[PDB]
């Protein structure tokens, strides 16, 4: 794709990043709205793609709780699975965060978040949706 | 399980052949038997398969309607009736079980006894 | 697995034996109580039919995988861009009819996250019931062995695999050979430990012979496939 467009598919379709994870399904297979939440790095930093900023950003811990964590895990495809979540300090030299709108209403979990330059709790969300990766010592 | 294919030969367009695959080994290993084919310089191709109790049969699109697969479980033999043959059906035909045909190394050779040559030319 | 050793119970609790009509055909990795990651070259037609497949977890020996002791597979999904001629995008998912019960012997492996920052020659493990020598039979017992990642630039060299390694592929093993996956290990796990977590980084895809010099194992690049995996799981859940 040209001009930083994002591939919807392997069929050549290109979409403007401002419509990626913006709450409206624009791609033929809805690819722009079903991969908006991810866990980054070996420490499971919760990140959401911001349609405002056209990039991934960590999630502030302000007002976050297990119900929001379960919504994030369900959006990722883990259904009713939930393991663990805790606030951690940011280690990536980030000035850019996704912050929870407590009065957002009934929208996608990634649309309950808005871009922000600071977290009041000084911590970002670490989230694991399933207990995995453990074997015999 | 040990498989011996036979029945191959030379025919002209429109002719017919009936291939046989005789199995020696535990019947549990014959739950699904399949036929594949390979012409020189080309990728191996699935042809047909049959469940042990014969209640499910499979056919590749290119041979659907013309070929018929069957079993005789007291002989432990699978048969492939091939009618209305064309030149593009020319290949070495192989019988195999799933544990054989699903290959980490697809270019690894199948046993000679699994195959039988079929040539269609006028 | 060539050049490894038999596994202990609970050593690789995500490993499953995938049977067609109660005969081992491919390996797989548990990622949720109902989802298993395996290879697309395991499930080409007529093996795309879930009716034929059962999964055996927490069992180390094939002689203890009886009729009825395994979990019936409900769905089989191959990668839509899988190419059988090159084995590009060689990954598939199986969904179980009934969820697994996790315990000391049956546990999931973690899907890799973006930004793992693995070493160029990161230390990994492979496991499966594949042959223990080239042209050998299926192993009755689960085996496992250490392998290292080999940088794709090296694997694509003229004297190795000569530009056959795509971005949907990773190489692991030893250019000297001796240790490798083999026939019957298809679909099984390539895992690595980082931050005290075991991560699924590959699924056994292809190779040229087993454990031969300059012919190491090639694995589906699971990190590249994670978006697709999440989409299938999300589409299933609702
Ligand atoms: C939060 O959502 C409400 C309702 O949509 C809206 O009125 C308000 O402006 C939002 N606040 C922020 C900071 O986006
Ligand atoms: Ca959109």
């Amino acid at each position: 794709c040209s001009n930083s467009g994002i591939e919807c598919d392997s069929s050549g379709t290109c979409i403007n990043p401002s419509n990626w994870c913006d709450g409206v399904s624009h791609c033929p297979g809805g690819e722009d709205e079903n991969r908006c939440v991810r866990l980054y790095g070996p420490n499971f930093i919760l990140q959401v793609y911001s349609s405002q900023r056209k990039s991934w950003h960590p999630v502030c811990q302000d007002d976050w709780n297990e119900n929001y964590g379960r919504a994030a895990c369900r959006d990722m495809g883990y259904k009713n699975n939930f393991y663990s979540s805790q606030g951690i300090v940011d280690d990536s030299g980030s000035t850019s965060f996704m912050k929870l709108n407590t009065s957002a209403g009934n929208v996608d979990i990634y649309k309950k978040l808005y871009h922000s330059d600071a977290c009041s709790s000084k911590a970002v969300v670490s989230l694991r949706c399933i207990a995995c990766g453990v074997n015999l010592n | 399980v040990q498989l011996q294919a036979s029945g191959g030969g030379f025919v002209q367009p429109g002719g017919s052949l009936r291939l046989s695959c005789a199995a020696s080994g535990k019947v549990v290993e014959q739950g699904l038997m399949g036929w594949f084919r390979q012409a020189p310089g080309k990728e191996r191709e699935f042809v047909s398969a049959i469940q042990y109790d014969t209640k499910l049969e499979y056919y590749a699109d290119s041979v659907k309607g013309r070929f018929t697969i069957s079993r005789d479980n007291s002989k432990n033999t699978v048969y492939l009736q091939m009618n209305s043959l064309r030149a593009e059906d020319t290949a070495t035909y192989y019988c195999a079980t799933p544990q054989m045909w699903v290959q980490r190394d697809v270019q690894a050779r199948w046993y000679w006894g699994q195959g039988t040559q079929v040539t269609v030319s006028s | 697995i060539v050049g490894g050793e038999s596994a202990l119970p609970g050593a690789w609790p995500w490993q499953v034996s995938l049977h067609v009509q109660n005969v081992h055909v491919c390996g797989g990795s548990i990622i949720t109580p109902e989802w298993i990651v395996t290879a697309a070259h395991c499930v080409e037609k007529p093996l795309n039919n879930p009716w034929h497949w059962t999964a055996f977890a927490g069992i180390l020996r094939q002689s203890f995988m009886f009729y009825g002791a395994g979990y019936q597979v409900e769905k089989v999904i191959s990668h839509p861009n899988y190419d059988s001629k090159t084995k590009n995008n060689d990954i598939a998912l199986m969904k179980l009819q009934k969820p697994l019960t996790f315990n000391d012997l049956v546990k999931p492996v973690c899907l890799p996250n973006p930004g793992m920052m693995l070493q160029p020659e990161q230390l990994c493990w492979i496991s499966g019931w594949g042959a223990t020598e080239e042209k050998g039979k299926t192993s009755e017992v689960l085996n496992a062995a250490k392998v290292l990642l080999i940088e794709t630039q090296r694997c694509n060299s003229r004297y190795v695999y000569d530009n056959l390694i795509t971005p949907a592929m990773i190489c692991a093993g030893f250019l000297q050979g001796n240790v490798d996956s083999c026939q019957g290990d298809s679909g099984g796990p390539l895992v690595t430990s980082k931050n005290n977590i075991w991560w699924l980084i590959g699924d056994t895809s292809w190779g040229s012979g087993c454990a031969k010099a300059y012919r190491p194992g090639v694995y589906g690049n699971v990190m590249v496939f994670t978006d697709w995996i999440y989409r299938q799981m999300r589409a299933d859940g609702e």
